[PDB]
C-alpha cells in the first residue's frame, strides 16, 4: 500500500530475499539501527541561465523515492560550485554515515560538458562542478565512513548542446 | 596495526545523457530521466539490483523521438550487487 | 524514409584502474588486469553477461597487496545483456 | 577441449543458451555466416618511456582469447596517436562489421590521466589518445555497421602516477 513507509515502491518479500540470497552482493544493516542518508542538490533558480521550471516535481519525486527506500534525505537548492564543494564535504563527515550501508547522492541543474553548472553560472564567468571533484570527496580518504559501501551518483543534466541523435534510412 | 584499502571503490554514476548531448526536461512534468528512473526504482528495486535498474532505464529510451537522450552508467567501482531489498 | 538512432549507444569500457591511478604489468607474466580478465572470460563468458564478469574481475582486486589496483567500467550504453555465447 | 576453436573458454551448452533465453539480450547471428572482428592495438617499444616487457604474453593472451570467442583479431603494435586514430577510423570502415553482431577493441599501452600514450610521447611533446575518440570513433555517426550492436573496449593502462591506495587501521 502507498499509505506506509514504502509508499509506491514494491515490496521485497521475505520468500524473494532470500532467493536473491550468495556472496558477491552488498551487505545491508539492520533496519532497526541504521543511519541511511541521501543528498539531493537542486538548482532550479540562476543568475544567468534560464530557470528550471518543473525542477520542484523531480525533487518531490527522488526526496519521496529515496526515503521510501530508507534514506534520510537531505534537500539543498540553488548552490554555486563552491557551495555544492563545501555541502559535499559536510555530507561526507556526517557521523550516521558510520551506522550506513551505502547512501545516494543525486545532482539536477543545468549541465556542459565539464560539468555541472551552479547558479552563478555564465559562458563568462564559469560556475562549474566537475563529477571527479564529486567522486574524490566521497572516496576512501575524503569519507572514510563510506568505505566498502555503495555510493549511487544520480546526475540530470546536460553534458554539452547536441541533440545526441544521427539519421538512418530504412 | 594499519591495512590497505583502495582509494576508489563502490562507486556508480548514473547521468542523464551521453557525453556532448542535452538531457530534456517537461516544464510541468520534470525531468523525463528523473521520472523514468522513479518509475523503474519503484517497479525493479524488489528483484533487481541497481546496476540491472539503470539498464532497464538506458533500454526504455532506445527509441527516439523529437526530444531524445540516452542515459549512460559511468565509473563504476561496484565489487558486488547492490540490491535495495525495499521493506528490509 | 529516414529515422533517428542515438549518436552513442551500445558501448562498454573497462579500463585496468581508477582514474589518477597506475596499473600493473608482470615482465614475464603479463598485465595483472589482462591475466584476471582472460581467466575470468574463459570461466564465466558461457553462464554470465559481459556487464557481470567485468564486475567479478573488479572482485578480485578487492583486497589490496603491495601492488594494488581497481579495474573500472566506465561510458556503459549497454541497453541490453551482452552474452557471448561461447560455442554459438 | 583445448584442442578445439574455443580454446580453454568454457562452452556454454543448448540448456544453458535456453536457460538465459529473453527480450533484454543482445541478438547473436547465425555462427555460419557472421563474421565478427577485433582490433588490439599494443605498444610496447617507445621512443622516450621504458619499454614494457611481458607485452607480448598480452598479446597472445588476448588475441587467442577473442578468436575463441569467434572473433577474427587484427593485431597493431607500435603505433602513435595519430597512427592508432587512422588504424581506428579504417577498423570503423571494414566491411565485415556489417555482417557481425558486435565488436571488442583491445589497448595496451603506457598511460596518463589525459589518457593512452603512443610510441613517441614524451613529457616534453604528449602524444596522447584520449578514450573520447576512440568512442566517437566507433559510434553511430561514424560507425553506422555498428549500430544497435556491442561495443567493448578495454584497456590496459595507468591512468596516473598515484598507487590508488589509503590506509586504515583494523
Amino acid at each position: 500500500t502507498s499509505s506506509g513507509s514504502e509508499g509506491n515502491v514494491k515490496l521485497c518479500s521475505l520468500e524473494e530475499a532470500q532467493r536473491i540470497w550468495s556472496a558477491e552482493i552488498y551487505p545491508i544493516m539492520d533496519k532497526s539501527s541504521r543511519t541511511r542518508l541521501a543528498l539531493i542538490i537542486c538548482n532550479e533558480e540562476f543568475d544567468s541561465i534560464p530557470r528550471r521550471t518543473g525542477a520542484e516535481v523531480d525533487i518531490t519525486g527522488m526526496t519521496m523515492l529515496l526515503q521510501n527506500l530508507g534514506y534520510s534525505v537531505d534537500v539543498k537548492k540553488n548552490l554555486t560550485a563552491s557551495d555544492m564543494t563545501t555541502e559535499l564535504e559536510a555530507f561526507a563527515h556526517r557521523p550516521e554515515h558510520k551506522t550506513s550501508d551505502s547512501t545516494f547522492l543525486v545532482f539536477m541543474s543545468h549541465g556542459i560538458r565539464e560539468g555541472i553548472c551552479g547558479k552563478k553560472h555564465s559562458e563568462q564567468v564559469p560556475d562549474i562542478l566537475q563529477l571527479n571533484a564529486i567522486f574524490n570527496m566521497l572516496n576512501t580518504k575524503n569519507c572514510p565512513s563510506l568505505k566498502d559501501k555503495p555510493k549511487v551518483i544520480i546526475i540530470q543534466a546536460c553534458r554539452g548542446d547536441s541533440p545526441g541523435v544521427v539519421w538512418f534510412k530504412d | 596495526a594499519i591495512k590497505k584499502a583502495h582509494i576508489e571503490k563502490d562507486f556508480i554514476a548514473f547521468c542523464s545523457s551521453t557525453p556532448d548531448n542535452v538531457s530534456w526536461r517537461h516544464p510541468t512534468m520534470g525531468s523525463v530521466f528523473i521520472g523514468r528512473l522513479i518509475e523503474h526504482m519503484q517497479e525493479y528495486a524488489c528483484s533487481c539490483d541497481v546496476e540491472e535498474i539503470f539498464r532497464k532505464v538506458r533500454f526504455s529510451f532506445e527509441q527516439p523521438d523529437g526530444r531524445a537522450q540516452m542515459p549512460t552508467t559511468a565509473r563504476v567501482t561496484l565489487t558486488r550487487c547492490f540490491y535495495l531489498f525495499p521493506g528490509h
